[PDB]
């Protein structure tokens, strides 16, 4: 398949031995260890590294391939674990930890940012329309979790998605407040005549490989229905914008959302009903294993979390979190709202590959790598 | 002439207004029966009974209700007895301007939507509707008129237990107010029951409501408004409705049609 | 198996779980 | 041990009794539907399933019915199944020591009789008594024990017109944003207010009971911990009201 | 022991009969009510409830039902739960040994045709057998032991319209004798209705077959015998009765049973 | 003409009356199905398409109504439809002329009150009045004129439980008079029961009263008086009755409509 | 005009046929609830409603009746407001014409036999007449016109059970064609039951005749009719039927009405 | 021992079990009235009468209901009674390794889950699964074992409205093959609808499935398996039945009782 697709991840930082420390100094000072180690930076891949909103940004090159656009965000994962060892080879200077995440449980939320190249000649109402309930739907599938409930978390629970409990509009203009399940900004980087940039913003950070697959896949085949003019009507969602929390806060997968047409269905029914289209769609043109391929881990994934959950704890992100809680809340018979899994939850993503929770299920080999160590370093240094 | 016809589980009401916008009125009403499995033919032969002279006279129609096959015939019957009138007929979760903030905009009632456009309509800032029927509905909208949902209870009514054992020596028992809240005969604790039970039924409903519920609290300026059949009954025993409106329904049906035009 | 998971992330959590959760503080992004 | 049953229209309570006067406790319980047209023996069969090896260890019976053709029954099976064992058979409008200060004694149901008369066992002041049955009774005692009368509203349900009933639980929120919910809410607050109401409305009222008065407001029967946290005016809630009032008045036939 | 169980329309009779021919005697009874949907296994558990330790004491089992559903339980409950005890379960029109001579012996219900076999085996003679069930069955019996017909009139109870409109305030009306036929208040005046004016309307059937029918006159010699469960309470007023059975329709069965071994 | 109305709990009669006093006389009548629920305006319509024409030529109405609700919607209908046109309507316990010698008077239904009225009115002496409806109703009012009460029967029927246990295949048995009270087939039996025994009833309660009540012997000159719709079937088949009169009801609802005028 | 009327269970059509023999023609129609215990004057209210200024212009009636009641007060209705028209009304087992070769022809309902003779006159040929309504009748005639019999089957429905499983919450599911008869939700699933069932039952009965009955195989030539009001929905996703014809009773009842004048 | 609780809405089976996995079978069954206001004490005898003294040899409890309160009232009475004794309750929607491939999973009852479960175990692939209960119900799985929804029909009955038209002198027809499809009197007729026609009723939902679903074409390798309480009565007129499984449901309960534990 060839659909140019970019992702642009804002990653949360700390020192913990710094409660007055400054989060732009920070950011700032990682993305110059890094840039001084190597030699707003261009990396060599053609990445960007930079710092924006007090955070340091790794903006992957565009890629057509989601599995290239996965292999350069892991790459982006390992930049930012090199920068802050970087700075910490520096006699006496103040330890930094990185988080590939989105929120910190407090109020604040940064986001990671997908980007696709879709047609212009494509009307807008119509990508609002077809994309609203798959996006509303997917994150059963590329939700990362998130331990509290609600913006501030005052409510003790397990959800799906950390990004959730900060979307407030079904369209929207800005990124920093008042975010939108779909997004308008519009500036292209190109001939602006025959091509827009959809920009996406509901995702949350991804570690699990398959997790980020699917989610630049299967949106890329999800564009491509919108474009060739398949109806997609019938799907539109009465409240979007609560169906956003409902499916967030229900990690068994049984909460339904009311359709326009009165139909409730659960967020597994409606990625079955566009995972059927698109494959549709695939089947009627010329052959494309990378499609086929995206199409055929799509329908395992919505299989193995139909039949159970925790059967995605070695394959998906918020899966193999939770089972983590759960075994911790179980052995030390803990509410949801002890420390314990906040903390948890917090260093699941911390890009130390010796103490980020993640890392360690993949090191033991509990976690399904689609890609190898070699791609992603390969990834590091050249470009896709 | 506009020819609305409210059609609940228990009775439907029948109603003309003459005039347009904030000169309309009420001029004729009726109360009926509702028949579930009354046919058109049949609901032709009444409504034409009912109305009368003004038959030739009607410009539109206007129609809910909350049994849908009563709905289906009273479309055909209108289709069928009058076609050179305009018809507008509500369904559950219709869109009015009153935006439906509840998990499934198609499962609300059209007559507490009706109920709601009518109230927000008359008084523009957040109202509590509170809706006297076979079952009492108490519906929430906010100061920006979007509908929050509410509460269903049981309408006005005697202890059905207490009615079945009184045994036909003695079918249910009148429903009037009684000379005081303690009775001294199975009668008058009945009433007392009904009449005192369901105004506290009512005013605890509305007093939750404004206790939790964000925007709606003593401070704020809420319109309390009551309407039905049976709401005079319980009017003088509440402490917490402001309004009697008898033809809320009726000029909601009204504004629809309006709307729809 | 989920007993050794459960030893294996016990011994990377980070000590003082309740100050190190209250010290990780973020300003908002996109 | 003393057998205590109370037949009320839609469901029967029957309990086993151990000790006399205040050592008196509940030691069984058991809650059955009422049946208009069930016959002795059939009656029997249930009794004896539900009692097992007590039946011979019974001591007493007492008994009271808000239907009349069961109590009929009840008396013929206690005659011919448990023929050695004394028994106090309740009637509407009895003389239980509680006077009855209405217009027509013999039409109160024996149920509200022994409910004030336990409460004002309990209390020995003026009280308020709200039963939760298949209709919700609340009556008022003065403060030298007699009884002066009260309300009966329909129970504790979820709108008819709102075919299988809606579950009767506490709905996460006064305003429902679904049709189960909104008729939780319905019936669970606005029962709640209906016995606040009338509570609120017998003190403000009725003399000798307003709220500088020192007045007992206690709740019994089934449906009664579903509304109590919701209420305000409700002070004490006896879950064996009725059997501890049944007990007494064996006692006081004995 | 013979268990015997006859299921009418609204209750069901359990009899334990010892001894045999002229010595066979009801020693145990129980009534129940009928449940047309009863399960064998159901059926089962209040039956050997009933019977207790007799059940192992058993040597036979007669049966008839009015409830061909319950018949069919009966028979499954039979084979299985007490498969060496021999039965005999009666049919509608069963040739017991009385000709039946109506236009269709198929449509004669059992309990009728049991009762008219024990009525003539204790007699031997002209007879008129009333039964009080949920009707009133009379039934006729000639000199040579024929069963002629008879007449089937609803079964002793207050008027229905009066008792649904006595409301559900005053309670049930009871069946019992009034102080006089001219009630002074609605509960007399139902139970006068009821009590008096079904000793009237089995004096009148009665009457009129002895005045009509051909064997049956004043003159003859002809046993008039009353069974059932409401017939205590009209006995007293009746006057064309001469004979109370209340075992007549268990000895019929064991007439039955015994004329199958 | 005078519109009367009598309703009652099945059926209602409506009449139109012309003259006064000995000259007045039923010129029209119809049989409509009482419905508790009905509302003042679907009562309304079918008055309205009853009476055609006549509407414009009432100079009065008179009803009355043994269900309470009917009666609340009669007087709002009449008040509403007919506002020109005096009426005059009954309740329990009415003072006619006719004292009440009973325990409460104001538990006596208006129709017994009537029948007695205008029974007593016609024959000016004792008299038994048999009211053949859904339940029969035999009053009892002394040569003086008091009503001294009576009894209260269910109304002419086939038993509740054979129809029952019949089943859907068959069809309905309907009321009839058989050709013999022995019956040789299910409906033959059922009929003899209903017609036979029905008249039994009759003839026993009569022949009670005239046994037990003072003033009421074969000595003693009593008029017995039936009426009711069913009263034409059983009066061929009765031995205690002299009289029939079919629009004794609406003639009682005159005497008192001018009575109170 | 001749006017139509033909009672069933639940519903009565009401027609007005102008012309005579192959020229006879309905002109118009109407469709009503069947009301048991309706009267005669409650049923004349209607009738004229329906019909209207054509009552003056009606040279004929012809009516038949499922419910012997309404048949009772359809002829009294007849007689008395339509005094100077004849009328012809059928009864179960009627002589038209059609031999009725079966145990008991009395029993054969009147609307299966209009229904055949109707058939047997448009065809001359071997006819199956697939009735939809209240039951689903399905009747077979033999190529001579007689009257073999056929089988009476539940009308389509969605499942009871389920339907009254699915509570007050969720509304009563509509009878309809669903996407498929996989249902993918409740509303779905009940709803392919229905129509894809009823279907399955349509064809396989008419499949067994031809299957079984002599004369009737695929290779004779054998017109399968179908009417009544849910054939519409049905035909499309049956088989084995090659005609529908809305009119096929009020035909055959014009068909009696010129045979028996 | 495993003691099994399946309730459905009119009926409920009781079973224990004995072995594990492929070893486990059913040692003895009860089938009971389902009563959904049953109270857990009441429910505890019944169970505790039904299995006598395999009480104490009980070693786990598996149940499910499609009526919610009785499921709540059986939990009460497995805690109280059996507090010794795992126990699992199934909930509809319940995740028993089925994939509920439908809109809503939480609306699929348990029933046709298990069902399905135990379906795919003794087969393991593509079936189809007909349970004939108060309704019928056709349920799909894939040859992966995924459960892709169905069709709920009626169940097995004779026409409601003919049996309420049979009348009582004639309820029940008593559900029985006849002797031909084409009846020659009523009973003949309404048993050949029942039978015949839910025959034709299965198959055609059976057949349209295979013409329709993919994967389920008369090529592919489908197990069709009926199960319920009148599946063998249809049996012998089914053609597209190839499989009956009495226990399928108990076996059903077995497997999820294993899999939980």
């Amino acid at each position: 398949m060839q659909r140019i697709i970019g992702t642009e991840v804002e990653y949360g930082i700390s020192s913990p031995s710094d409660p007055t420390a400054n989060p732009i100094l920070t950011s700032t000072q990682a993305v110059l260890a890094y840039a001084a180690a190597a030699g707003n930076m261009i990396l060599t891949n053609g990445a960007r590294l930079y710092v924006d909103h007090a955070h340091p940004e790794y903006s992957a090159p565009e890629c057509t391939d989601p599995m290239d656009a996965v292999i350069w965000d892991k790459a982006g994962e390992r930049v930012m674990e090199a920068a802050a060892r970087h700075v910490a080879s520096v006699p006496g200077a103040a330890k930094l930890q990185l988080y590939k995440n989105n929120v910190d449980g407090k109020g604040a939320s940064y986001g990671s940012h997908e980007n696709y190249l879709m047609s212009r000649q494509t009307p807008f109402s119509a990508v609002i329309a077809g994309l609203t309930p798959f996006m509303v739907s997917r994150q059963v599938v590329t939700g990362s979790g998130r331990v509290g409930i609600g913006p501030s978390g005052d409510e003790p629970g397990f959800q799906l998605s950390q990004r959730a409990d900060y979307i407030e509009v079904e369209v929207g203009l800005e990124t920093t407040l008042k975010r939108g399940i779909i997004n308008t900004r519009d500036e292209p980087h190109a001939d602006a005549d025959k091509y827009r940039r959809l920009h996406v913003i509901i995702g949350d950070a991804n570690l699990a490989e398959t997790s980020t697959y699917l989610k630049l896949g299967t949106t890329s085949l999800v564009l491509d229905l919108i474009e060739e003019g398949v109806d997609l009507s019938d799907l539109a969602l009465a409240r979007p914008v609560h169906a956003v929390h409902v499916i967030s806060r229900d990690p068994s997968l049984r909460a339904t959302v009311a359709l326009a047409d009165g139909r409730e269905l659960t967020a597994l029914a409606l990625q079955r009903i566009y995972l059927d289209r698109v494959a549709k769609l695939v089947d009627s043109r010329d052959p494309d294993p990378r499609a086929s391929h995206v199409i055929e881990t799509w329908a395992n994934v919505l299989d193995l979390l139909e039949r159970d959950p925790m059967e995605c704890a070695e394959i998906l992100d918020w899966p193999a979190k939770l089972r983590l809680l759960e075994g911790f809340r179980q052995r030390e018979n803990l509410t949801w709202q002890a420390p314990r899994l906040h903390l948890v939850d917090l260093q699941y993503s911390d890009v130390r590959l010796d103490k980020g929770l993640y890392n360690r299920l993949v090191a033991r080999g509990s976690m399904k790598r689609l890609v190898t160590e070699q791609q992603v370093l390969d990834a590091v240094e050249n470009p896709p | 002439m506009l020819l609305a016809i409210d059609v609940r589980n228990t009775h439907t009401v029948v109603g003309l207004l003459s005039g347009m916008k904030e000169h309309a009125k009420v001029v004729q009403q009726w109360r009926i029966r509702t028949e579930s499995e009354v046919t058109a033919d049949e609901l032709a032969l009444t409504i034409d009974g009912l109305i009368g002279e003004d038959s030739e006279r009607l410009t539109g129609t206007a129609a809910l209700s909350t049994v849908p096959s009563v709905l289906h015939e009273v479309r055909i019957m209108l289709d069928q007895y009058w076609p050179s009138v305009p018809h507008v007929l509500i369904e559950p979760g219709v869109r009015t301007g009153i935006p439906l903030l509840v998990d499934n905009p198609k499962e609300v009632g059209a007559d507490r939507i009706v109920n709601c456009l009518a109230a927000y309509d008359r008084f523009r800032k957040a109202a509590i509707v509170v809706d006297f029927g076979s079952s009492i509905c108490v519906d929430v909208v906010s100061a920006k008129g979007e509908f929050l949902g509410g509460a269903i209870a049981p309408g006005v009514q005697v202890s059905s237990d207490a009615a079945a054992a009184r045994s036909a020596a003695l079918r249910r028992v009148e429903l009037a107010r009684p000379r005081s809240v303690v009775g001294k005969n199975t009668v008058e604790c009945m009433q007392a029951g009904a009449v005192f039970g369901f105004a506290g039924l009512v005013d605890g409903l509305v007093g939750r409501i404004r206790e939790d519920v964000s925007g709606f609290s003593v401070d704020h300026d809420v319109a309390i408004v009551a309407t039905g059949h049976t709401a005079p009954l319980l009017l003088p025993e509440l402490h917490t409705v402001d309004h009697y409106d008898q033809h809320l329904t009726l000029q909601g049906l009204r504004l629809v049609f309006e709307r729809n035009l | 198996e989920t007993d050794d998971l459960l030893d294996e992330i016990d011994d990377v959590l980070e000590e003082n779980a309740e100050d190190f959760v209250r010290a990780y503080v973020q300003k908002g992004g996109q």
